Parts: structure tokens; sequence; C-alpha cells
RNA sequence: GCCGAAGUGCCGCGGUCGGCCGCCUCGAAGCUCCCUUCCCAACGGGCGGUGGGCUGAAUCCUUUGCAGACGACUUAAAUACGCGACGGGGCAUUGUAAGUGGCAGAGUGGCCUUGCUGCCACGAUCCACUGAGAUCCAGUCCCCGCGUCGCACGGAUUCGU
RNA sequence: CACCAAGUGUUGGAUUGUUCACCCACCAAUAGGGAACGUGAGCUGGGUUUAGACCGUCGUGAGACAGGUUAGUUUUACCCU
RNA sequence: UGAACAGCCUCUGGCCAAUGGAACAAUGUAGGCAAGGGAAGUCGGCAAAACGGAUCCGUAACUUCGGGAAAAGGAUUGGCU
RNA sequence: GGAGGGCGCGGCGGCCGAUGCAAAACCCGGGGCGCGAGCCCGGGCGGAGCGGCCGUCGGUGCAGAUCUUGGUGGUAGUAGCAAAUAUUCAAAUGAGAACUUUGAAGGCCGAAGAGGAGAAAGGUUCCAUGUGAACGGCACUUGCACAUGGGUAAGCCGAUCC
């Protein structure tokens, strides 16, 4: 899914993947209890959606998961979240990941290399 | 208006019970950059009020007038467009200048200057757009003033040559934006008393029966805030600017050496690393709203405070269990290190 | 050059040029054909001929929070002192985590090699490591760390005296 | 005591449905009047003024009472100004 | 858990259909909390609110001696060993 | 309020006319007449019977009646569609899927249940298959809808018997 550049910026690529933390804290502490956790889902596909500039993000039930097992009042703070975007379709693809707890860093730069790897 | 801090002053008076000693008060800090007068503007009276007759812009805009114009033009620097006129001929521009000296020096007009605020030179505050503005120049004789108003418009004004300290300056602004309001913070009416009752935040009868037609003087709800509004008197305690003016503070007894920004910043204003201005009190607006200062029409002093009243403590908070910048900091920084 | 106003018009010069029964002529005073105002000024506009010149703005989606019921206000982004999520550091909050060690610990079991360091567990809890851990901009602050968007926008649209 | 003057104030409680009233107490002052007896799609519903009911009086009785006493549904604005 | 066929949480059985999305303004409706004061509010404590379970202690003028009585008023209440 | 003189409609006796080569009806910011009631004529639409005049006769002329019956506005695309703790993600299918169906997930009733069944009641609603014209005040390929089929078997359960 055509991260495309042509006379203009960084990066002469389509798809790759990158890990970003996404900020669920915002917008959503306004929200109601009762409507927390869809609007929480809401959130991760707007960020999609505005950083890839494409409309079409299919989310994983993995991802489902991490939010709605605290339920639909709890909802985490902020969830590293890992955004690919691949196919011939033009969708996003998202996806859970794991750390203990640490550090946000350069991720970027291996999976550059994990992207290459999906191709060949 | 940057924010609000405090300040602690010595006073001096005898009438009460209590008087000298040392008083907390509040003050307003707002960020004042020097602002770049534009143009000379003559406005003749006329029996009709001031008519402008032509407005002069300076001889090198590029930059002024480039920042200025998502609002007094439009558009957020995109393709680089949103047109100002460009220097006129060399001669034919200065003429028209000299033009306009002898229709003001004929029927002594009343000279007005078009400034704007470069707020370019202020970082923290999210805006980078100059406000254009008109601000009146007072003095002598009309050839003298207008002579030195063209003079004028080649450089920056800044704080220290428009306010004397110890001054009382009337303060105008547009007050802090609320939304829409009840009856009850609007005009300050009653609650309506009951243990439950089908209104509560409501005034029962806004007329009578006769005149069919409700008053204008009825309380009812409506908006509240943005609102234009004047606040008198106020004392222009200490002017200054971070490095190059001011120093900071004598240090001992006077008071250490303090930032006037408080420590981590105004809430939701930015941080003040630049001019400063201390004005008495509470002050109108929000906090990144444009508040204007104008001296007071009533020329009178009298006695308020007269009498300058040396500044103590600043009280700039950086408190909640340490504070007072540099070595407490570093105390609390103490503990912490390998993870702060 | 003046009148600043609501000057936007007035006054002066000099040729050029039209008009001038101002003055003198020609055929001529007949060209709306023997009552039917029969349009005739010019403030303005329309429309051609030709001599120049002006080389764009605005609006949508998006964004800010300065702002908001929704428009709007007020910021930002199309190639730059440009801009964005995290992290790091500051700032805050609360109060000292997980894990590990301990004649810390009311005590109690159970095996003997029967213990002036007996060992193995159990054990609310306490302490050390640890003013720690967790959270911290959303309406906190900063960065020149890290990667991208940043399509040198084309995607969407409107306007002429 | 009289004048110009509504510019600006003119009160809290106790009790009574009572405004009124009458006290307490402050005070510079605790003026008086009107606006469908201002003010119920703003309220409350305590009074007046329904249907239940008690008592007294009057009435052969049913009932009545400018006599007392209690409990008793407060609808609709989104239209136009 | 606890007296509980109380409430709350869950098993087993049964739904996931209560038009959905966005902002989440005033104003409502429904739910909470408020320093200091404490019914001064109001026709009236209307309901909010507090008390509340139990064990121990303590218990009134009065009374048809059966009661009032859980009078009032206090103290106590864990984890674990 | 009376009397007077007329006009229009329906039908009947008389009398005369008109017609599929276009009657009646209906439409017409088209003409003209009469003080009016009304009338006349043209054009357009239409397709089978009709009108004038003289007598006769009425269930004979409308603006209403908190009118009757039918139609249609503004209201208004406005109030609203807000109780019942709650949805979400991926796949399947299909033209089209927040709602169907399957999984995953989150929940909810919290065993005096939103449960498994019988009474009473309804009467085929049960289930398959077909399937979106109406209807499920959203949607919809789904339905307790519509269409098409099938299904209830008793010496011991009930009625019966008392």
């Amino acid at each position: 899914m055509s991260e495309k550049k042509r006379g203009a910026g960084t990066r002469k690529d389509e798809v790759v993947t990158r890990e970003y933390t996404i900020n669920l804290h915002k917008r959503l502490h306004g929200c109601t209890f009762k409507k927390k956790a869809p609007n929480a889902i809401k959130e991760i596909r707007k960020f999609a959606q505005k950083a890839m500039g494409t409309t079409d993000i299919r989310i994983d039930v993995k991802l489902n998961k991490a939010i709605w097992t605290n339920g639909i009042r709890s909802v985490p703070r902020r969830v590293r979240v890992r955004i690919s975007r691949k196919r011939n379709d033009e969708e996003d693809a998202k996806e859970e990941l794991y750390s203990l707890v640490t550090v946000a860093e350069i991720p970027a730069e291996g999976l550059k290399g994990l992207g290459t790897k999906v191709v060949e | 208006k940057a924010g609000m801090t405090h300040i602690v002053r010595e006073v001096e008076k005898p009438g009460s019970k209590l008087h000298k000693k040392e008083t907390c008060e509040a003050v307003t800090i707002i960020e004042t950059p020097p602002l770049v007068i534009v143009g000379l503007v003559a406005y003749v009276k006329t029996p009709r009020g001031l008519r402008t007759l032509n407005s002069v812009w300076a001889q090198h805009l590029s930059e002024d007038v480039r920042r200025r114009f998502y609002k007094n033009w439009c558009k957020s620097k995109k393709k680089a467009f949103t047109k100002y006129a460009l220097k006129y001929d060399s001669d034919a521009g200065k003429k028209e200048i000299q033009l306009q000296l002898e229709k003001m020096k004929k029927y002594a007009t009343i000279v007005r200057v078009i400034a704007h605020t470069q707020i370019r030179k202020m970082k923290g505050l999210k805006q980078k757009k100059a406000h254009l503005m008109e601000i009146q120049v007072n003095g002598g004789t009309i050839a003298d003033k207008v002579d030195y108003g063209y003079k004028f418009f080649e450089k920056e004004v800044p704080v220290e040559a428009v306010f004397q300290k110890d001054e009382m300056v009337d303060i105008i602004g547009v007050t802090k934006g609320k939304g829409y309001e009840g009856v009850v913070t609007r005009w300050g009416v009653t609650r309506l008393p009951r243990k439950t009752h089908r209104g509560l935040r409501k005034v029962a009868c806004i007329g009578a029966w006769h005149p069919a037609r409700v008053s204008y003087t009825v309380a009812r709800a409506g908006q509240n805030g943005y609102h234009h509004r004047t606040e008198m008197n106020k004392k222009i305690y200490k002017m200054g600017k971070s490095g190059q003016e001011s120093h900071e503070a004598c240090t001992e007894f006077d008071r250490t050496e303090k930032d006037i920004t408080p420590m981590g910043g105004f809430p939701h204003y930015g941080v003040v690393k630049g001019d400063y201005l201390m004005i008495k009190g509470c002050c109108v607006g929000p906090k990144k709203r444009v508040v204007t200062l104008r001296q007071s029409l009533l020329k009178q002093t009298s006695r308020l405070a007269l009498e300058e009243i040396k500044l103590k403590f600043i009280d700039t908070s950086s408190k909640f269990g340490h504070g007072r910048f540099q070595t407490t900091d570093e105390k609390q920084k103490f503990y912490g290190r390998l993870k702060a």
C-alpha cells in the first residue's frame, strides 16, 4: 500500500512497517464510560488514516482483545501497535506487539529489513 | 497575556490599623515584545469624526506582511501567494509621503500610527500571525511630530519607551470565552429555591401583562465571555525582558534571582522567555489572547500607590514540596538521576 | 498649484483642434418632403476598432485550541529559519513496586548429624536494594535523538469592475 | 419643615396561606405606589374553592354554614413575533 | 460472600436486537460531591443526607405490667498466626 | 320583510337543431355581450351522444353549519426515534453487510433468571425450502413477514369414568 514519493521528501518506497505507540489517553477522557471502548478502537483507525493518507484500514481481532479486555469503561492509557501497509487491495493492517515496559526507540530500521523478508 | 504570577511588596500607608510590611499581590505577566511600527497615517478631524487621507507603508516589508496573512488576508503560507503592494518608484513614493506632510500641516491632523505585533519573535505562543492595529501618536506641534513619525517606522519601539514605571495604565482586552451560559452566571441572578422545581437556574417572569413585549433589561441566558472590557487604574510595577533589559534580582534580601516564568511553564500558554510586563491584579482574557495597555485617561493620579514599593518576592511558584530555581531543583533531581 | 472634506473638483498656461450670425460670403437656410415635442444635453452603461498594462486570489477536506451547539473564531501543512507520534530530559502526581535478600517477623510445624551461627519449609507483615515504581499532554515544557508524512498538493470547488 | 431630584439604596428573622399585620434585631435608610388586584405552557399549590371525612350550630330531613379542621391530578411551545 | 430464595459477582441455560456515528455547549433529565455555617430556607425538614448489621454495656417518667425496648446513649467489629 | 320581473340546472309533453369528416364533458394572465343572474364564441384536451326554444314538474343553484364524506397543504423534513449496563473485530455470502450467519473478543440476565417447560390464550405462528412487492416506525441478502411444502399417531398421559 503505496507510501509513494516523487519529488518531495525522504522515502522512495511503498509497503514497510513501523511500530508506533498509539495515544488512547486524549479525547477518550471526554467520552463516556459506556462508549469508551468502541470510541477507543475508532481512535486507532483515525491515526492510521492520517498517517498513510488512505481510508481503508482493517484492524485485527487480536488488537480488539487488547483494548476490550479491561472492559467497556476501562481502556488502557497507550498500547504499542505495529502499523503495516501492504496489499494491491490497499488495506492497512494493525496488530499487537509485546514489551514488558521500557522505551520507544528506533524500531523502524530493523522493520525495513522485516518488510523485505515478506517479499522475498 | 502569558498568565499570572504574584509579587510581594512592602506597602506604606497609615489610615487603617495594620499598614506597612509585606503584602501578597496578584500580578498579570504579559509578554510584550518590541513591535514593528509600519506606517505614519494622516487622520484629519472632520465634523463626521476622523478620516484617513492615505496610509503610508514601510519601505521594506517582505516578512512582516507575509506572516500577517492567515487573517488579515487568508491562506496558511502555501504556494507563494497572498499579495501586498510592492514598493513604489524611488522618488515617486517619497514625494507622496511629503505631499501628506503638507495636508497634515495645514489642518493640524491628529497623527496616528499603524503598527503590527511581531509575534514571530515569540515561539511558545503557537500563533505566528501578526495583528495589524492602530495606536495613536501624542505629542507636540504638528510639523515636528509628523517628521519624527516618518523616521519612527524605520525602527522598533520597546516597552520602556511607551510606559513609565509606577504609572496607572488602563488595561483593555477581550474576556475569555466561556461559551453559552445560564442566567445565574450572566446577570448574577438567584437560583429559584424549592425542594424540586421545574426550573432551577431560571428567572420567573420576564415582564408584566400590559406592555406586550419583553424588556431589554430582563435577565435571560445567552453568550457569556469573549466580551470587550476595560479594567482601569492598574499600577505598572515592573517592565523588563529576559537577559538584555533587566538583570533578574539583586541577590540575598531583595530577592534571589528567579526567572519570572514558573518552572514547568504557564499552563496552556507556552513558556515565557522574553519580554514581561507586571500589571496590577487580574487582567481580562484567557491566555494566548491579545491584551492592549493604554494610558489612563484620568491623568490625576492621586493616592493609591504614588510611591514605588520595591520588589521583594516573586511567587513564580515552583512548590508543593520543593522549588525556587536551580539548587532546590537539583535536590529533587538528586532523588532521581537514572530514571529522572 | 490649490481647496483634506465630504480634497475627487476649481483656477492658471500654452499651442493643437472643434464650435462660435464674433465678422464676411457661396449654391443654400429646401435633406423629419403643407399642425402631430418627433429622440438632438451628458452623470452612466452596452458594443465593436487599436495603443499600452495588470500575471491571481478566495474557498473544501485536513489540522491547532487561542475557539466552538453547527457555521464561525483562531492556528498549522504542499519543499520549508516548514511540519508530525514516541522516547529522552524538565515539569507534575502518588508514596517506595515486581524480583531478590534478610537473628527483620507474632509464631508454629517437621527430619535428623540433636546443633553458643542446626537445616528444610510455612508465615499476616516489615525493611534493604528504592524518594522507588507507575503515570505525566490531551488544554504541561523542551529536543536538533529516532523514523515517516511532508505526494516541489491536484485531490475537491467558486468568483470579473 | 420646605425645595431640586427615581441617579442610587430602601434589609434579615419569629408567627400567620395572608400580601397586609405584629414583634425581634440591624441600619445612612429600613419611603409609598403601579404594571390583567405585574408575575402558574416559570414554579409552588399553603389560602380561597369540588368529590372523602370529623366537630359545633341551624335544619323533621336531605343538606347548608361570610364557623373550625384534615387529605386531595398543575397538560402542550417544535409554529409566529 | 452473607441469615438469606437479600444485594453484588459468577456457573449452568439464554441474549447480544435494545437505530447507528460525531460533538459530548447552554438548558434539561438522571446520578454524585462540596470548605465554614447547619433549616436561618419553606406553608411545612418534601427528599436528598445521616443513622443502619451484630456483640457487649447501658436503658427513662409511664403502663391495661403484657410492654415501652433495638428506648435513649455509648464502646466493639481486619488480615493472619 | 313583502310584492314584482328575470337567470341557471335536472327530468317530462311539444317543437327545432347539432354529431366520429369529431357529441357531451373538461382546460384556457384568448375575444365579445348583459346592470346582474349568466350567456356567447375561438383554441387545446376528448371520443358518443347532446343542446336551444314553448309548456310541465322537482330530491333545483351553497362559503360557512365546533358541518358530513373524500382529497391536499403549511406545520415539517420540525418535535422526535433517549428506559431495559454494550458493543467490537476478522471471515463467509451477496449487487450492496454496524445489525444476517460463523469465529474471536467484550459483556448482560445472575438461577423467585432474559432460564427449560405446561396451564390459559392464540392457531400453524413450529421447521425446511423459496425469498425482499408490502411489513419488521433504522437498515437488511435475515424474519415470529409473504410464497411453497411437511409435521401432532397412546389399553397404561389426559379427557373419558366419578
